[PDB]
């Protein structure tokens, strides 16, 4: 049967147009479309529909088998509250963690009547020669939030049996998303996992390492001789830094660098200062204290280019107090760009906040809008897709970061 | 004769009700003419007389157009839409003519009035209620309401749309290598067959939509190739750029320059060589649009000019799926880019100018990339696809810039053309300081209240200076001081500052800016053949 799904209280549907597409895309979304309209799922709309929602082709990780994504996100947030299930703290300190897409169990579940107008989505036509074929949903919507929450039930019973056959291992679901996570090795591991898969698959459906990350303090430049600029810069550093750890002091820097000098001149350092200096060095060993995330807070995540294919991110709520720091290098394939190394960025910090809290966050973006928009789509992969906002990197957030603690030789993949 | 077609369910605002806006009284003689064009209607099947159950009302009126100077009917609806309920956006993104693919032939079918073939969902009908009055409001007067989509109510454009594509979804699957465009009350069919099977199919097609009750054309009313969308004129087999027409006037008024400067700029996009600095230029203070402003000998030689460019016809070709998309760009000055899109040489599908994005601070690169997403964007829509770039700039100097820009840029697959003016890096800021040269410790202070202010600099080798300004800002004076710093420079200059702003200088390197002051700096920085930038906390 349909549970009767609503709208937060004076909300209206998505009117959100529809971005252009390749041909590829569009041939893909054709076939798609269809096949699903055939199987009762999607069924075409009258024009006394109005609402809209994005949809997109990304491809499916592997295969050349195109899937349909479709940008639910005003939706989501127009759907009333179910008032999902509690992040299980035990998810983070699991060895390896494996993410699957349970997005195709919704289909078997009748959406109520009376919410499908509002999941109206449109495939465009190239040079805009034939209308849009507008569509909208009979059975339960892929990206959708009511749907892996009305689909809860079942879904915890299908479960059960692996997790006691199995109580070592956790499953998360997020969204469309299962992440397992367990402490068997590897090969134990994905067979335990190609176990649970066969399990998932007599109904009708279908390599993270949590315990490695989130650390990184701030190392400090070491050098044989110090010069104005040297300091100048460090100085500015640290000052900037003082808005997270007030006990770190430069006033005896700043003591080297009364006079008009050369840049380039080399200051002998004063015990006094070298002091400040090992003191700063002791502050910066650990992390700030009092930080406790909030969950009635929104989660932030804020991204900076380094260069080279390097990245640097900061998850938090509140500015300066963060839950996690860390590093992204480009993957083989993006040398020559960086809209796919953000894609890919995004992605992977979105799933280290889901695997940590249960959530995504808020992205701010070192990109422009128009970059974003036009090639994001290219390169995604993710069932969900986070929320962003475009801003403009002050130059010293980076050069902060940029100073991150990198491995002695780093993790040895023998 | 109506049609067998069934209704759209269409639904008020949300709660609000039909308009009961009164009746225009109108003349014996306007009447009258209402009686008699609404009786046909009547017949038609198209309207129907009601009574006083219906309060709904929308005023009628009655003007006699050119065509037969016969007295016609129009009803305004005005109200009655803003109580409709919202519909999906109709088709507001039209087929640009560069995107089309060529035809053996096209037809054009025009059908005529549409609106009134396809019936109004019936119980939604009571809104659309009129009235025609009687010689200066005598006893009640003739009362009606429509049964099928309305001449100008709200939802008439996308419901008839709508039906039409169903109407033509099984002759589309029947005949894939036909292909038909709706578009207000046309549909353009053309296709790649002999011209006979193309004429039957055409007699197919329409005899088909005869059988929903949908009239086509007469040979009088018939549309012949080529056809005018929009600046074009297609013809099957190519399009032509309908040729403009600037009169020669010894009386120019301001609307008559700026509509002028309009189908200008509109033709700066096709015809390569088109300026209007110099028309734009007489628009300085106008009083009134009725001012007449005299064109001075400037603007008189570059109209001139036009008028010897407008007189050559651009001709073009179509889409051709078989082959290449290639899209070169030229930098036609600071800020302005020029495109032009083809698969083979000379033959253009479509070209274009990207204005002079003038705005805060920028740099040559960056406004490249962006032209090149405008026209990236412009393309997916088109063609669904995305050309292979042809670019006046080293692929050295787009590896140099984009691998160290704080901001996430990127441009397609492209090709390096050597097609001057190059765009390159005006400059590039050292990456460490500068041994040997000298060290400005530059500083500017202004009371942002008075506006006064002093900026100077002191050097490691002794040079110092200032300099007191009258109505600056305390922006302006750090600039200033980092100015004069360039200025009295040797070749290769280190330079330090606690200006945030300058800060920013280092992070994106612009060489172009809304204030004269960065511009005069870049100026200076281009000079350099050295310059190290290092910014360090105030006090
Ligand atoms: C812009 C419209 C009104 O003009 C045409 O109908 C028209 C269309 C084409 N080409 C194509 S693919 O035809 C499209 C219908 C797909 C070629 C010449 C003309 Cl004149």
């Amino acid at each position: 049967e349909t549970v009767p799904v609503k709208l937060k209280p004076g909300m209206d549907g998505p009117k959100v147009k529809q971005w252009p597409l390749t041909e590829e895309k569009i041939k893909a979304l054709v076939e798609i479309c269809t096949e699903m309209e055939k199987e009762g799922k999607i069924s075409k709309i009258g024009p006394e529909n109005p609402y809209n929602t994005p949809v997109f082709a990304i491809k499916k990780k592997d295969s050349t088998k195109w899937r349909k994504l479709v940008d639910f996100r005003e939706l989501n947030k127009r759907t009333q509250d179910f008032w999902g299930i509690p992040h299980p703290a035990g998810l983070k300190k699991k060895k390896s963690v494996t993410v699957l897409d349970v997005g195709d169990a919704y289909f078997s579940v009748p959406l109520d009547e009376d919410f499908r107008k509002y999941t109206a989505f449109t495939i465009p036509s190239i040079n805009n020669e034939t209308p849009g074929i507008r569509y909208q949903y009979n059975v339960l919507p892929q990206g959708w939030k009511g749907s892996p929450a009305i689909f809860q039930s079942s879904m915890t019973k299908i479960l059960e049996p692996f997790r006691k056959q199995n109580p070592d291992i956790v499953i998360y679901q997020y969204m469309d998303d299962l992440y397992v996570g367990s402490d068997l090795e590897i090969g134990q591991h994905r067979t335990k996992i190609e176990e649970l898969r066969q399990h998932l698959l007599r109904w009708g459906l279908t390599e993270l390492h949590p315990d490695k990350w989130t650390v990184q303090p701030i190392v400090l430049p070491e050098k044989d001789s110090w010069t104005v600029n040297d300091i100048q810069k460090l100085v500015g550093k640290l000052n900037w830094a003082s808005q997270i750890y007030p006990g770190i002091k430069v006033r005896q820097l700043c003591k080297l660098l009364r006079g008009t000098k050369a840049l380039t001149e080399v200051i002998p350092l004063t015990e006094e200062a070298e002091l400040e200096l090992a003191e700063n060095r002791e502050i910066l060993k650990e992390p700030v204290h009092g930080v406790y995330y909030d969950p009635s807070k929104d989660l932030i995540a804020e991204i900076q280019k380094q260069g080279q294919g390097q990245w640097t991110y900061q998850i938090y709520q509140e500015p300066f107090k963060n839950l996690k720091t860390g590093k992204y290098a480009r993957m083989r394939g993006a040398h020559t760009n960086d809209v796919k190394q953000l894609t890919e960025a995004v992605q992977k910090i979105t799933t280290e906040s889901i695997v940590i809290w249960g959530k995504t966050p808020k992205f701010k973006l070192p990109i422009q809008k128009e970059t974003w928009e036009t090639w994001w789509t290219e390169y995604w992969q993710a069932t969900w897709i986070p929320e962003w906002e475009f801003v403009n990197t002050p130059p010293l957030v980076k050069l902060w970061y940029q100073l991150e603690k990198e491995p002695i030789v780093g993790a040895e993949t023998f | 004769p109506i049609s067998p077609i069934e209704t759209v369910p269409v639904k008020l605002k949300p709660g609000m009700d039909g308009p009961k806006v009164k009746q225009w009284p109108l003349t014996e003689e306007k009447i009258k003419a209402l009686v008699e064009i609404c009786t046909e209607m009547e017949k038609e099947g198209k309207i129907s007389k009601i009574g006083p159950e219906n309060p709904y009302n929308t005023p009628v009126f009655a003007i006699k157009k050119k065509d037969s100077t016969k007295w016609r009917k129009l009803v305004d609806f005005r109200e009655l839409n803003k109580r409709t309920q919202d519909f999906w956006e109709v088709q507001l993104g039209i087929p640009h003519p560069a995107g089309l693919k060529k035809k053996k032939s096209v037809t054009v079918l025009d059908v005529g009035d549409a609106y009134f073939s396809v019936p109004l969902d019936e119980d939604f009908r009571k809104y659309t209620a009129f009235t025609i009055p009687s010689i200066n409001n005598e006893t009640p007067g003739i009362r009606y309401q429509y049964n099928v989509l309305p001449q100008g109510w709200k939802g008439s454009p996308a419901i008839f749309q709508s039906s039409m594509t169903k109407i033509l979804e099984p002759f589309r699957k029947q005949n894939p290598d036909i292909v038909i465009y709706q578009y207000m009350d046309d549909l353009y069919v053309g296709s790649d067959l002999e011209i006979g099977q193309h004429r039957t199919k055409i007699e197919e097609l329409r005899q088909h939509l005869l059988r929903w009750g949908l009239t086509t054309p007469d040979k009088k009313h018939q549309k012949e190739p080529p056809f005018l969308w929009m600046g074009y004129e297609l013809h099957p087999d190519k399009w032509t750029v309908q040729p403009i027409v600037l009169p020669e006037k010894d009386s120019w008024t301001v609307n008559d320059i700026q509509k002028l400067v309009g189908k200008l700029n509109w033709a700066s996009q096709i015809y390569p060589g088109i300026k209007v600095r110099q028309l734009c230029k007489l628009l300085r203070g106008t009083k009134a649009l009725t001012e007449v402003i005299p064109l001075t000998e400037e603007a008189e030689l570059e109209l001139a000019e036009n008028r010897e460019i407008l007189k050559e016809p651009v001709h073009g070709v179509y889409y051709d799926p078989s082959k290449d998309l290639i899209a070169e760009i030229q930098k036609q000055g600071q800020g302005q880019w020029t495109y032009q899109i083809y698969q083979e040489p000379f033959k253009n599908l479509k070209t274009g100018k990207y204005a002079r994005m003038r705005g805060a601070h920028t740099n040559d690169v960056k406004q490249l990339t962006e032209a090149v997403q405008k026209i990236t964007t412009e393309s997916i829509v088109i063609w669904g696809k995305t050309p292979k770039f042809k670019l006046p700039i080293q692929k050295e100097t787009w590896e140099t810039w984009w691998t160290e820009y704080w901001q996430a840029t990127w441009i397609p697959e492209w090709e390096f053309v050597n097609t001057p003016p190059l765009v390159k890096l005006w400059y590039q800021l050292e990456k460490e300081p500068i041994v040997g040269a000298e060290t400005f410790y530059v500083d500017g202070a202004a009371n942002r209240e008075t506006k006064l202010g002093k900026a100077g600099y002191v050097t490691n080798r002794g040079r110092q200076k200032v300099v007191t300004l009258t109505d600056t800002t305390n922006q302006k004076t750090e600039l200033q001081a980092i100015y004069l710093a360039l200025q009295d420079s040797g070749l290769e200059v280190n330079i330090v500052t606690d200006s945030q702003y300058a800060l920013g200088i280092i992070q994106a390197q612009p060489d172009q800016s809304e204030s004269e002051l960065v511009n005069q700096i870049i100026e200076q920085l281009i000079k350099k053949e050295k310059v190290y930038l290092a910014w360090v906390p105030a006090h």
